[PDB]
C-alpha cells in the first residue's frame, strides 16, 4: 500500500472505535464477518495503538458510512497491516452499515482493576478501569469463576473466591463489564467472553464483588441457641460477623452446615431460643448446594453481601447433636444410663426430669425401639461428669431429643446418685450367633426366610414377619400375686422348675405379671419347665432360654410390693411411689387428703397414717406420674382400687408429687 | 351506572385524606411523562422534556392543583356527572381539542398516584371504586 | 419504544420485585378483576373469589413470564413467542384487556414500591408493560 | 356543477376534487381530527369487529391493505365473499354498500386491496377523495398526516379521528430495524412486535413523531397523506401497511401509493 | 377604499340576518369558516347594533347570491372592521352560497324568557325565545346562580331559588340555551357564559326549570312515622306535595333537616312504619351541601322536582328526638392477673408467702393482705403463666420488680394459679367481711 491511511472513529479516544480505511480518497468501513481478535490485534498493531483489548462488529461504536472495503478477512495475527490478509475483493462484501468492524486497543483502553471498600486489601466492590474512567461490574453472570479470574489478576489469596461485595455499598460512575464469562483461567478479567463495554442495563446496586481468601479467615458457627450447633447461623468472614439469608436455604445445605461444624446431619430450620444475637447487616446468600459439600464454602455461587435479605429472615438451624443420646452402661445394647450431648459436653441427666414421653424419644432416635422402663437412682452406675439440669418437655413423637422442647432450671437438680437409666425393647445383640446372658451362642430349628430378611437390622425362635426393622420387634420365644409359679402350654397348666432362678428372672415374672420390679424365693399340677435363666431385658418370661417343655418343690416367689415410700426416715414415712407399666412412679397431690394416706399406709403394711403431705415434701420422684386426684375412701384395700386419673396422661408435675407419715 | 354507598363511603374516606396541593399536580405530571404527546397541549407551560422537570413545573403543578379540585367537586356530584362537567367538557372538546382517551388516561394515572401515596391502603376494592369514579369523570367529560 | 434507560429503570424495578412477583401478579389479576369485570369473561373456570389459589397460580405464573421478559428485554418477541401465539389465537384476548392488566400491575407496584415509583420509573414500566402487550397481541 | 367538484369535458361530466380538504390540518398521541381534517380516511369493520382503515381514492373507490381484506377470513380465500362481510363508514358514520373488493395480484409482496362502492360517495366536507401523487413525497424528512380509526394508547379502538405527523425515515434505518441487514442472506426476524412487517421495493416507513405517538392496530389501509405547499393539494403518498407498530417497533411501514397507482388507474377503469 | 358598505339581509331587522358585504361594486355574503362569537361581535359593532347574541351558517336565513368576500378570519374581537382579520384573500373561498353566514345583534334582538306548566308564575319549565322560536333549556351546569338570575330576570320575588322544574314535562321544539355559567350578576340570562345557541349535548328530558319564591311558601315535615320526627322526609314549596329522593343524600343533610324541625341531629336514614302516605311525582334532589346549615333551602344547589327518582329510593330519616384480680368475688381478692406482650397472665403460687400478697394488695392499693390462697382457689386462668417464683420482701411498691425466673419461664400449670386476699376486700352475708374477719 503505503498510501493507505486509517482511523478509529468514535470510540473516545484515538485507539478505540470503527475501522476506517480510505482508499480512492474515500473513507470506507470493514465487515464484521470472519473478524475476530486477531484482526483486532492486527489493527491495533498497525496503529501503534498496542494489543487488542477487545473486538465489536456490530456496530456498537455507531453506524458508518462510505463503503465497505472488506468482507471475509482471513488474518492469522501477524500481519503488518489490515489491507494485506487475503479477504475476498477491495470493495465486495454481502454487508450493511450495521456489520462496521470496531476495535478496543490496549493503550487506548488503560485497564486495570481493584477492589474499593471492603474489609480487606482483596474484597469488597470490583472496580474496572476504561479508557481512564473507573467503573463497576455487573453482577449479572458473575460466578466463582469469575472471581477466582479476578482475584489471581490482583494477585492475592485465590484458596476461596467468593463472589458480591462483602460490605461495599453501590458504586459511582459508570459499569463497564457485565455477564462476565470467565472459565477460571483467563490472565485477567477482560479476556472472558463478556458484554460490549458499557452496553447494558445494570444499576448500580448489582455492582459485582470477591472475597478473595485463603480459606483460613472464613469462619462459621451457629449463635443463640443453647448449644455449639444449633441456633442462628453466623457467618464470620475476614472479621466481618455476618448472616445467612434463607432464601432457598432447605435440608441440604443445612446439613452441609451440620457436617462443617461437625455435628452429624440437619433435623430442622428453627432453633428453641437461649440468647439473643447480634444484628448484622450483612448477609450470605446461597444459590444452590448439593448436600454432600464437606463445607458451605464449597458450594456453587455463595455471594457474601452484595444483596438484601428484606422479605427472608436468617438462616435458623438444629443439628442432630444438639441433644444427641446415648446408653452407657448397660450390658444389653438398648439400655443404660442416659448421657445427652449437650453440643460437644457427654453429661448424665437427672431421673427427676425424664419423663416417658423423653424416654421414648431417646429410645426412638437410638434405634432403640420403644422403651421398656424408666429405671431411677443411678441404676446402671454413678455417671461421672455433668448432670443437665434441662426438663425435656419432649411430647413423645419427635424423632430426635434434638427437637423436643427443653425448660431449664437455674438451680441443681439432684446428685450422680441419682441418675436416669431407661431401658428400650431392642435388647436383641445379634450378629448367624446371638447374645444372651453374656455368652455368644450360635443360633435352624425355627430360622425361616423372614427372620433372615430381618436380620435388613445389619435355641430362640424368632417369629419375625419380614417387615420389622430390628430382630428386637420380633416377638422372640425362647421359654394376688404371692404364691405358686404356674406356667400354661400345651392348653395345660403347670409348674415351674426352682432350678437355677436367679433374681433377675423373679423380676422379670413380677414385671410380667405387673405388679413388681423384684421378687424373693420362698418355700412351698405337674412341671412344665425347668432351669429358667433370663438375661436382662425382656418383660416377660417367654423371651427367657430354658430346658425344653418336658411335661413330668417348685417355684414359690412373692413379688415386692407394688407401692413404696422413698427417701423417708423410716420404711413408713416418705414420698409415695407406685410400680405400674415397668417403671417405678410417683402420685402427685391433686386432692392428696388423709383418706389417701390411709389407704396407702394400709397398702404398705403398718398401721394408720398420720399426715398426707404436698409439694414433694421429700423430693421429687423418679419415673413419670402415674396416679393424681385420687378421690380414696379411706377403706381401699390397695391405692389401685380408688378412682383417679389412672396410669399415665398426668398434668402434674414432679415438684407435687405426694407423701405420707405412716406408723411404724 | 350508581355507585354503591360502602363504595361512595371508601371514595369520600379516602379522598378525605388526599393533598388536594400535591396529587393533582403529580398526577399531571405522571400523564405528561408517560405519555408524552399530553404535552402538546402544555406548550405553554414551559420547559416539558425531562420528567424532573414536568414534575417541578409550577405551572403543572398549579394546573393539577385545579384538575383535582375538579376531580373533588365531580366526587362531591358522583350521581350528576354530566351537569357538572359539560363546561369543562365543552372546553377540552372546542378550545382544545383534546382527544377524550386522554381523559381515561389521566385517570389512569391518577389512580397510580393514590396507590402510590397510599400504600396498601389502596386495597383492590377501593381500587374499583376509584376506577368507576375516574370512568365516569372522564365519560361525563367526554364528547 | 424501550430507550436504554427505560430498560434500566424496568430491571431495577423488577429486580426489587423480587420474590413478591407472584403475589404482586396475584394482585394485580384481583385488581383487573374487581376494577374491570370483562376481563372475567376470560377466565370462566377460575375460582375469581379473594384469595384465591388458581387465581394466585396464575398470578405466579404472569409474574414469571414478566420476569422472563424483563431479562429477556432484547428479546422480548422470542421470550414471549409462545404466550404471543397462545393469548392471539387459543384465547383471542382483546387487547384492551393487555392494557387493563398493565394498568393493574403498574397500580400494583405503585401500591407496594412507594419510594421507588418514581415518575421516570413509572414511565418505563409503562413502556415495558405496553411492549408486553404489544408482543402478546400482535398476532391477534 | 357544484361545490367540492370540478367539470371534467372540454352534456358534460362533473366529477370530485382531489384532496382538498374543506379544512386542512396543521393511533396512539393526540392531534383529535374535530375539524374533520381527513375526508378520505374510511373506518372499515370486519364481520368480528375489528375496526381498520381505509382511503377514498377518487369518488368510488378505496385503497386498503389486503390484511385488513382477510381478517376473519381464511388465507384461501377469494375477493367474492370478502366484499359482503366489510362494513365501511365514511364521514361522520355514513355507512356505504360495498360492491366489489379486487385484491393487489402480488398481495403478498404490496399489502393493497382495493373496494369499490356500490354507487359513487356524495362528496362534502366530510366526504372527499385523497388525490393519488404525481411525484414520489416519500423523500426522507417528508412530514406526512396519518389519519387513523385503530386503537389508541389503551388498545381501545378509538372512538373520534385522530391523526398524527410521522416522519418517513430512511428506508436502509427501517429494514435494519424490522429485518436484519438489509442483505437476503443475513434478514433474520428481528422485529421489536412479534409479526414482521412486508417490506420491500414498494414500501417506506415513517417512524415516530417527536412525541412517541405512533400507529397502532387497526390503522393499516390509512394514507400517508402528504400536504404539497405548492399546490395547496393532499396526496396519499403511501397507505399503511405494518400497523403492529405500536410503540415498540419505532417505524410503520407505508407501501408507496405511486408504485401501485398503474394497477389502481388500470382497475379503477375495469 | 374604506367605503365598503355592509347590510343584514332577509333576518327580519337591520341588526339580525345573512352578512352581506358591498365591494367592487358588488354585493358579497361571508362564509362561516371559523365563524365565531368574535366575528359576530365585530359585525355587531360594525353597525353599531350592540353586542352579539349569536351566530347561524347553516344558512338559515336563506340562501346567498353574489361573490363571497370573505372564507376564513383569525379574528380575536377588537376589530376596527371585518376587512381587518386574516382574511386569507379577498374574494378567494372554498364555499358555496349554502355556506353564507348569518349573524344576530343585542339591538335586534327579540330575546325573551318565560315560565311554562309550573305551579306559580315564578315556577315550572324555564323557557326562553330565539329568531321568534320559543325553546327549553337543558340542565346541565344549571346551578343556583342560572336560577336567580333568571328569577330576577323575569322579575317576581327571588329571595330563595331553586333549580328544578316542578312537575312539568318535557318541551318541545329547540334547546335554544345549554350549559349556563352565571355568576349571579348578569342582567339576564343570554349575558351569561355558554355553549352556542341551539347547540347542546341534552335532550328533552333534561329540561331545566327554576323555582322563584320568596322562602314563605316553603315547608318541610316527615310523614309516616307516627311522631313528628321520623320518617320519610316530605316537601311543600308552593302548595306543591313532594317527598325527598335519596340520591347525594347523605347524613349530612338528615341533620339539617333534623336541624330545620329542631330535634336535634340525625341517627340513621331508616325509620319504623307507622302509616301508609301517597307517592308523588315531583321529587327533591339534594346535590351537596355542608351540614352545618339551619335548613334544607339554604344550602346551595337544591334541585325540587325536574327528575325521577326511579332508579333511587325515597330518603329516610330518624331524628335524635323521635395487674389487676379476677374472679375474686369482690374487688380486693381474685387471681393475680398480669399483663405482659399483649396478652393476660398469671403468676404460679410455687414459693407464694404472705409477702408476695403484701406486695401485690398495696401494688394494687388494697392495703395489706390477710392469704395467700393457691391451687387456683378462684378458678384456673386462661393465659400462659409469667412468672413462676416470686421471691418478693414484701415492701415494693410493684410485683415485676421481684426476683423471679424472667417473663415466660416457668414450670406450672393453669391449675395453680395464684391468688390472694387483701385486707381491703369486703364481703357482705347482717355479717360483713373486713381486713380478713367476719363481724357484725
Ligand atoms: C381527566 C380529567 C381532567 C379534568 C377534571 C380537567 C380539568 C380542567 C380544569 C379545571 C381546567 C381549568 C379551566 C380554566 O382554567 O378555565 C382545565 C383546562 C385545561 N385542560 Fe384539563 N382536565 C382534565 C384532563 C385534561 C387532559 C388529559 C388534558 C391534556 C391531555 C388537559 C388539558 C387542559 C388544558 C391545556 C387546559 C387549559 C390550560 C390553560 O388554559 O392554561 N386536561 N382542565
Ligand atoms: C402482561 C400481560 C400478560 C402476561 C405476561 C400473561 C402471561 C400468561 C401466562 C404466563 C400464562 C400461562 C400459560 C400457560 O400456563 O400455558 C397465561 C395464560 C392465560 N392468560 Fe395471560 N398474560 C397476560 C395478559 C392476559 C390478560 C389481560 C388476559 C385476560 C384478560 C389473559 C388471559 C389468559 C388466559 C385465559 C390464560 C389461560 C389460563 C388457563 O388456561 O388456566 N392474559 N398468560
Ligand atoms: C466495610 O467494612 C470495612 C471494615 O469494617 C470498612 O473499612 C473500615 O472503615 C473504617 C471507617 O469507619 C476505617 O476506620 C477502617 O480503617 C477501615 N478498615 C479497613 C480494613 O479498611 C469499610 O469502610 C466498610 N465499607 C462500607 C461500610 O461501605
Ligand atoms: C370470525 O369471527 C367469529 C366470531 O368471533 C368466529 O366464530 C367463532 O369461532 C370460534 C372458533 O371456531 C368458536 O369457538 C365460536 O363459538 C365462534 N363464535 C360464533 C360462531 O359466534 C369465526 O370462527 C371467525 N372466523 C375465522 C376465525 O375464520
Ligand atoms: C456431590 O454429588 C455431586 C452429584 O450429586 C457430584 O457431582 C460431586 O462430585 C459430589 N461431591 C462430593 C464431594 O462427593
Ligand atoms: C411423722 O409423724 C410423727 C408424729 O407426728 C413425727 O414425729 C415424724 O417426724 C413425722 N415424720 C416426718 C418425716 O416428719
Ligand atoms: C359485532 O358487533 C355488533 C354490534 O355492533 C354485534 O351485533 C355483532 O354480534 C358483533 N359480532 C361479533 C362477531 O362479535
Ligand atoms: C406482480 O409481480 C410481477 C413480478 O413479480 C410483476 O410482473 C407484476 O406486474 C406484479 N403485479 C402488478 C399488478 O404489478
Ligand atoms: C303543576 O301544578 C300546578 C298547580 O297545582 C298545575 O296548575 C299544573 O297543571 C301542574 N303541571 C303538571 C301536572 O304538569
Ligand atoms: C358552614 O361551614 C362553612 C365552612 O365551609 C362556612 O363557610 C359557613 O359559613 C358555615 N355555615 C354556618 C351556618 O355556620
Ligand atoms: C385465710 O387465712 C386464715 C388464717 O390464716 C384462715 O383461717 C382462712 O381459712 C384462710 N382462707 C383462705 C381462703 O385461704
Ligand atoms: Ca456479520
Ligand atoms: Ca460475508
Ligand atoms: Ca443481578
Ligand atoms: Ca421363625
Ligand atoms: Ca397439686
Ligand atoms: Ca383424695
Ligand atoms: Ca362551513
Ligand atoms: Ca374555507
Ligand atoms: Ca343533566
Ligand atoms: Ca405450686
Ligand atoms: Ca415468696
Ligand atoms: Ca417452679
Amino acid at each position: 500500500g503505503s498510501n493507505l491511511e486509517m482511523r478509529l472513529t468514535r470510540g473516545g479516544n484515538m485507539c478505540s472505535g470503527r475501522i476506517e480505511i480510505k482508499f480512492q480518497g474515500r473513507w470506507g468501513t470493514v465487515c464484521d464477518d470472519n473478524f475476530n481478535i486477531d484482526h483486532a490485534s492486527v489493527i491495533c498493531r498497525q496503529l501503534e495503538c498496542g494489543s487488542a483489548v477487545s473486538f465489536s462488529g456490530s456496530s456498537n461504536f455507531g453506524e458508518g458510512s462510505g463503503p465497505i472495503w472488506f468482507d471475509d478477512l482471513i488474518c492469522n495475527g501477524n500481519e503488518s497491516a489490515l489491507w494485506n490478509c487475503k479477504h475476498q475483493g477491495w470493495g465486495k462484501h454481502n454487508c450493511d452499515h450495521a456489520e462496521d468492524a470496531g476495535v478496543i486497543c490496549s493503550k487506548g483502553a488503560d485497564l486495570s482493576l481493584r477492589l474499593v471498600d471492603g474489609v480487606t486489601e482483596c474484597s469488597g466492590r470490583l472496580e474496572v478501569r476504561f479508557q481512564g474512567e473507573w467503573g463497576t461490574i455487573c453482577d449479572d453472570g458473575w460466578d466463582s469463576y469469575d472471581a477466582a479470574v479476578a482475584c489471581k489478576q490482583l494477585g492475592c489469596p485465590t484458596a476461596v473466591t467468593a463472589i458480591g461485595r462483602v460490605n461495599a455499598s453501590k458504586g459511582f460512575g459508570h459499569i463497564w463489564l457485565d455477564s462476565v464469562s470467565c472459565q477460571g483461567h483467563e490472565p485477567a478479567i477482560w479476556q472472558c467472553k463478556h458484554h460490549e463495554w458499557g452496553k447494558h442495563y445494570c444499576n448500580h446496586n448489582e455492582d459485582a464483588g470477591v472475597t478473595c481468601s485463603d480459606g483460613s479467615d472464613l469462619e462459621l458457627r451457629l449463635r443463640g441457641g443453647g448449644s455449639r450447633c444449633a441456633g442462628t447461623v453466623e457467618v464470620e468472614i475476614q472479621r466481618l460477623l455476618g448472616k445467612v439469608c434463607d432464601r432457598g436455604w432447605g435440608l441440604k445445605e443445612a446439613d452441609v452446615v451440620c457436617r462443617q461444624l461437625g455435628c452429624g446431619s440437619a433435623l430442622k430450620t428453627s432453633y428453641q431460643v437461649y440468647s439473643k444475637i447480634q444484628a448484622t447487616n450483612t448477609w450470605l446468600f446461597l444459590s444452590s448446594c448439593n448436600g454432600n459439600e464437606t463445607s458451605l464454602w464449597d458450594c456453587k455461587n455463595w455471594q457474601w453481601g452484595g444483596l438484601t435479605c428484606d422479605h427472608y429472615e436468617e438462616a435458623k438451624i438444629t443439628c442432630s447433636a444438639h441433644r444427641e443420646p446415648r446408653l452407657v452402661g448397660g450390658d444389653i445394647p438398648c439400655s443404660g444410663r442416659v448421657e445427652v450431648k449437650h453440643g460437644d459436653t457427654w453429661g448424665s441427666i437427672c431421673d427427676s426430669d425424664f419423663s416417658l414421653e423423653a424416654a421414648s424419644v431417646l429410645c426412638r432416635e437410638l434405634q432403640c425401639g420403644t422403651v421398656v422402663s424408666i429405671l431411677g437412682g443411678a441404676h446402671f452406675g454413678e455417671g461421672n461428669g455433668q448432670i443437665w439440669a434441662e426438663e425435656f418437655q419432649c411430647e413423645g413423637h419427635e424423632s430426635h431429643l434434638s427437637l423436643c422442647p427443653v425448660a431449664p432450671r437455674p438451680e441443681g437438680t439432684c446428685s450422680h446418685s441419682r441418675d436416669v437409666g431407661v431401658v428400650c425393647s431392642r435388647y436383641t445383640e445379634i450378629r448367624v450367633e446371638l447374645k444372651t446372658l453374656g455368652a455368644w451362642g450360635s443360633l435352624n430349628s425355627h430360622w425361616d426366610i423372614e427372620d433372615a430378611h430381618v436380620l435388613q437390622q445389619l435355641r430362640h425362635m424368632f417369629h419375625c414377619t419380614g417387615t420389622e426393622q430390628h430382630m428386637g420387634d420380633c416377638p422372640v420365644t425362647a421359654l394376688a400375686c404371692a404364691g405358686r409359679l404356674e406356667v400354661f402350654y400345651n392348653g395345660a397348666w403347670g409348674t415351674v422348675g426352682k432350678s437355677s432362678m436367679s433374681e433377675t428372672t423373679v423380676g422379670v415374672v413380677c414385671r410380667q405379671l405387673g405388679c413388681a420390679d423384684k421378687g424373693k424365693i420362698n418355700p412351698a399340677i405337674p412341671m412344665w419347665v425347668d432351669n429358667v435363666q433370663c438375661p436382662k431385658g425382656p418383660d416377660t418370661l417367654w423371651q427367657c432360654p430354658s430346658s425344653p417343655w418336658e411335661k413330668r418343690e417348685e417355684t414359690w416367689i412373692t413379688c415386692d410390693n407394688k407401692i413404696r415410700l422413698q427417701e423417708g426416715p423410716t420404711s413408713c414415712s416418705g414420698r409415695v411411689e407406685i410400680w405400674h407399666g415397668g417403671s417405678w412412679g410417683t402420685v402427685c397431690d391433686d386432692s392428696w387428703d388423709l383418706d389417701d394416706a390411709q389407704v396407702v399406709c394400709q397398702q404398705l403394711g403398718c398401721g394408720p397414717a398420720l399426715k398426707a403431705f404436698k409439694e414433694a415434701e421429700f423430693g421429687q420422684g423418679t419415673g413419670p406420674i402415674w396416679l393424681n386426684e385420687v378421690k380414696c375412701k379411706g377403706n381401699e384395700s390397695s391405692l389401685w382400687d380408688c378412682p383417679a386419673r389412672r396410669w399415665g396422661h398426668s398434668e402434674c408435675g414432679h415438684k407435687e408429687d405426694a407423701a405420707v407419715n405412716c406408723t411404724d | 351506572v350508581h355507585l354503591t354507598p360502602e363504595e361512595k363511603s371508601a371514595v369520600t374516606a379516602l379522598w378525605g385524606k388526599v393533598n388536594v396541593d400535591e396529587v393533582g399536580g403529580e398526577a399531571l405530571g405522571r400523564l405528561l411523562v408517560v405519555y408524552p404527546w399530553t404535552q402538546r397541549f402544555f406548550e405553554s407551560f414551559g420547559d416539558l422534556s425531562t420528567p424532573d422537570a414536568v414534575m417541578g413545573n409550577p405551572k403543572v403543578k398549579a394546573h393539577g392543583k385545579k384538575v383535582l379540585g375538579a376531580f373533588s367537586d365531580g366526587l362531591a356530584h358522583l350521581d350528576n356527572l354530566k351537569g357538572t362537567f359539560a363546561t369543562l367538557s365543552e372546553l377540552h372538546c372546542d378550545k382544545l381539542h383534546v382527544d377524550p382517551e386522554n381523559f381515561r388516561l389521566l385517570g389512569n394515572v391518577l389512580v397510580c398516584v393514590l396507590a402510590h401515596h397510599f400504600g396498601k391502603e389502596f386495597t383492590p376494592p377501593v381500587q374499583a371504586a376509584y376506577q368507576k369514579v375516574v370512568a365516569g369523570v372522564a365519560n361525563a367529560l367526554a364528547h | 419504544v424501550l430507550s436504554p434507560a427505560d430498560k434500566t429503570n424496568v430491571k431495577a424495578a423488577w429486580g426489587k420485585v423480587g420474590a413478591h412477583a407472584g403475589e404482586y401478579g396475584a394482585e394485580a389479576l384481583e385488581r383487573m378483576f374487581l376494577s374491570f369485570p370483562t376481563t372475567k369473561t376470560y377466565f370462566p373456570h377460575f375460582d375469581l373469589s379473594h384469595g384465591s389459589a388458581q387465581v394466585k397460580g396464575h398470578g405466579k405464573k404472569v409474574a414469571d413470564a414478566l420476569t422472563n421478559a424483563v431479562a429477556h428485554v432484547d428479546d422480548m418477541p422470542n421470550a414471549l413467542s409462545a404466550l404471543s401465539d397462545l393469548h392471539a389465537h387459543k384465547l383471542r384476548v382483546d387487547p384492551v384487556n393487555f392494557k387493563l392488566l398493565s394498568h393493574c400491575l403498574l397500580v400494583t407496584l405503585a401500591a407496594h414500591l412507594p419510594a421507588e415509583f418514581t415518575p421516570a420509573v413509572h414511565a418505563s414500566l409503562d413502556k415495558f408493560l405496553a411492549s408486553v402487550s404489544t408482543v402478546l397481541t400482535s398476532k391477534y | 356543477c357544484k361545490n367540492y367538484y370540478k367539470l371534467r369535458t372540454e352534456l358534460p361530466e362533473c366529477e370530485a376534487v382531489c384532496g382538498k380538504p374543506k379544512n386542512p390540518a396543521n393511533i396512539l398521541g393526540g392531534h383529535l381530527d374535530a375539524k374533520g381534517s381527513f375526508p378520505w380516511q374510511a373506518k372499515m369493520v370486519s364481520h368480528h369487529n375489528l375496526t381498520t382503515g381505509a382511503t377514498l381514492i377518487n369518488e368510488q373507490w378505496l385503497l386498503t391493505t389486503a390484511k385488513n381484506l382477510f381478517l376473519n377470513h381464511s388465507e384461501n380465500a377469494t375477493a367474492k365473499d370478502i366484499a359482503p362481510t366489510l362494513t365501511l363508514y365514511v364521514g361522520k358514520k355514513q355507512l356505504v354498500e360495498i360492491e366489489k373488493v379486487v385484491l393487489h395480484p402480488n398481495y403478498s409482496q404490496v399489502d393493497i386491496g382495493l373496494i369499490k362502492l356500490k354507487q359513487k360517495v356524495s362528496v362534502n366536507e366530510r366526504v372527499m377523495p385523497i388525490c393519488l401523487p404525481s411525484k414520489d413525497y416519500a423523500e426522507v424528512g417528508r412530514v406526512g398526516y396519518v389519519s387513523g380509526w385503530g386503537r389508541n394508547a389503551n388498545f381501545k379502538f378509538t372512538d373520534h379521528l385522530k391523526y398524527v405527523m410521522l416522519p418517513v425515515a430512511d428506508q436502509d434505518q427501517c429494514i435494519r430495524h424490522y429485518e436484519g441487514s438489509t442483505v437476503p442472506e443475513k434478514k433474520t426476524p428481528k422485529s421489536p412486535v412479534g409479526v414482521q412487517p412486508i417490506l420491500n421495493e414498494h414500501t417506506f416507513c415513517a417512524g415516530m413523531s417527536k412525541y412517541q405517538e405512533d400507529t397502532c392496530y387497526g390503522d393499516a389501509g390509512s394514507a400517508f397523506a402528504v400536504h404539497d405547499l405548492e399546490e395547496d393539494t393532499w396526496y396519499a403518498t403511501g397507505i399503511l401497511s405494518f400497523d403492529k407498530s405500536c410503540a415498540v417497533a419505532e417505524y410503520g411501514v407505508y407501501v408507496k401509493v405511486t408504485s401501485i397507482q398503474d394497477w389502481v388507474q388500470k382497475t379503477i377503469a375495469e
